[PDB]
């Protein structure tokens, strides 16, 4: 088990994910024509995770872009890094999707998902020995939101044994494009409850406040808080994407960080947080990746309990350092971790470090504060829902309010299930 | 799922088409009602002229048969 295929829906699903490539075949030496220009063989070892050897030794990502409207995957094309990406895989439709879930699960998208499968099967048949797949989406709008979760089921028909991964946008007021995000996000919840086995929640708020308090960001892009996704997405994916003795695989993670399988809903964190001179001693990274302060979903996690930790310092330092560094936490807040899972914190540690800083951390949080966020967009939908507001974009496309009824329903249920382990 | 996806769109088309023919459908009736409502307004106005030239036959007759 070596390939993943990667999928990326809609605007914010093309636009973190063309970062994400950015940034990680800048850390493989990959330049923007597809050519390597490295230095080490450990940039090469496990380039055949994420990357096709092409004829003249070109590497080309196995990466798939969809949309429902053909403003994107043009400016990716236009972009950077845009010269890389197969253009076979670029399936685009030309109507939109309106910020509307139903227009992306079950009108317009549905006239091309099955477009999009080929794609997606054809970078399949050539994979040696496909170990999962892994989507880059938002939840608040339509393409990315309905879209990718009809994708991620079709996906699951078609291959039912493999890995799901979502690198999931949850919306938020803070930073919104349309009041009925919390609609399209809420019916994306239960979709993905269902159909993955792992789900990084990255949250808007999150990262706005990290922009804008942590980073002294006035007036913040969308760019601003993309490179923080990109970065968190780099460090996840880190012990996949380099060497070794302890190396990783998708489904080993996957198994040891969902205890049970509704609940695998993960609440990222980085450090330093970047957009510097003074490298961070080990015990900073520490006490700095378990901080609120540096968590992508914007749960506080003394809240809840962490069911599972996964952590991933990357640089050159003390291995003894780390373990001593990763035990004192542990010992000296074991009421945050619950005591029924036993040894439920895993350290790795990678040698190659990412562009710009000398020693990173990535963490990965299964916490049963991440409940917060569910309840937040649980009232949010309910305002409006208890008036049948903005229902008749959605009610248009054949929707019921039964399925609305039905959803809302599953999420406060994922919200007594978190909050049950909470208490245990 | 896969049952219920057909059953959503083929929903969408079945009310985009029902609206499509109670509007043709309405829009007909309106047209069909006014066309003989107006020319029953018409009618009767000309009815109303039909009725003097009959009253002026009546008139000139009385002057020929008063002599
Ligand atoms: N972090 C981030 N969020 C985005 C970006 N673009 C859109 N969003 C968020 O995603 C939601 C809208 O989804 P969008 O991707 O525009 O719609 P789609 O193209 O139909 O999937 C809103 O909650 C936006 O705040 C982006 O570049 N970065
Ligand atoms: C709560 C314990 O969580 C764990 C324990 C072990 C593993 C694991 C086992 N293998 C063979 N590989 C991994 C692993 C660990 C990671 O964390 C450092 C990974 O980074 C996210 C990883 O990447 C896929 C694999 C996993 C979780
Ligand atoms: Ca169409
Ligand atoms: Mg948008």
């Amino acid at each position: 088990m070596r390939e993943i295929v990667h999928i990326q829906a809609g605007q914010c699903g093309n636009q973190i994910g063309a970062k994400f490539w950015e940034v990680i075949s800048d850390e493989h030496g990959i330049d923007p024509t597809g050519s390597y220009h490295g230095d080490s063989d450990l940039q090469l070892e496990r380039i055949n995770v994420y990357y096709n050897e092409a004829t003249g030794n070109k590497y080309v990502p196995r990466a798939i872009l969809v949309d429902l409207e053909p403003g994107t995957m043009d400016s990716v094309r236009s972009g950077p890094f845009g010269q890389i990406f197969r253009p076979d895989n670029f399936v685009f439709g030309q109507s939109g999707a309106g910020n509307n879930w139903a227009k992306g699960h079950y009108t317009e998208g549905a006239e091309l998902v099955d477009s999009v499968l080929d794609v997606v099967r054809k970078e399949s048949e050539s994979c040696d020995c496909l170990q999962g797949f892994q989507l880059t989406h938002s939840l608040g709008g339509g393409t990315g939101s309905g879209m990718g979760t009809l994708l991620i089921s079709k996906i699951r028909e078609e291959y039912p044994d493999r890995i799901m991964n979502t690198f999931s946008v949850v919306p938020s007021p803070k930073v919104s494009d349309t009041v009925v995000e919390p609609y399209n996000a809420t019916l994306s919840v239960h979709q993905l409850v269902e159909n993955t086995d792992e789900t990084y929640c990255i949250d808007n708020e999150a990262l706005y406040d990290i922009c804008f308090r942590t980073l002294k960001l006035t007036t913040p892009t969308y760019g601003d808080l993309n490179h923080l996704v990109s970065a968190t997405m780099s460090g996840v994916t880190t012990c996949l994407r380099f060497p070794g003795q302890l190396n990783a695989d998708l489904r080993k993670l996957a198994v040891n960080m969902v205890p049970f399988p509704r609940l695998h809903f993960f609440m990222p964190g980085f450090a330093p947080l970047t957009s510097q001179y003074r490298a961070l001693t080990v015990p900073e990274l520490t006490q700095q990746m378990f901080d609120a302060k540096n968590m992508m979903a914007a749960c506080d996690p003394r809240h809840g309990r962490y069911l599972t930790v996964a952590a991933v310092f990357r640089g050159r330092m003390s291995m003894k350092e780390v373990d001593e560094q990763m035990l004192n936490v542990q010992n000296k807040n074991s009421s945050y971790f619950v005591e029924w899972i036993p040894n439920n914190v895993k350290t790795a540690v990678c040698d190659i470090p990412p562009r710009g800083l000398k020693m990173s951390a990535t963490f990965i949080g299964n916490s049963t504060a991440i409940q917060e966020l569910f309840k937040r967009i649980s009232e949010q939908f309910t305002a409006m829902f208890r008036r049948k507001a903005f229902l008749h974009w959605y009610t248009g496309e054949g929707m019921d309010e039964m399925e609305f009824t039905e959803a809302e329903s599953n999420m406060n249920d994922l919200v007594s299930e978190y909050q049950q382990y909470q208490d245990a | 799922k896969r049952e219920h996806e057909r059953e959503v769109i083929q929903k969408a088309i079945e009310e985009n088409n029902n609206f499509i023919k109670m509007a043709k459908e309405k829009l007909a009736q309106k047209m069909e009602s006014n066309k003989e409502n107006r020319e029953a307004h018409l009618a009767a106005m000309l009815e109303r002229l039909q009725e003097k030239d009959k009253h002026a036959e009546e008139v000139r007759k009385n002057k020929e048969l008063k002599e």
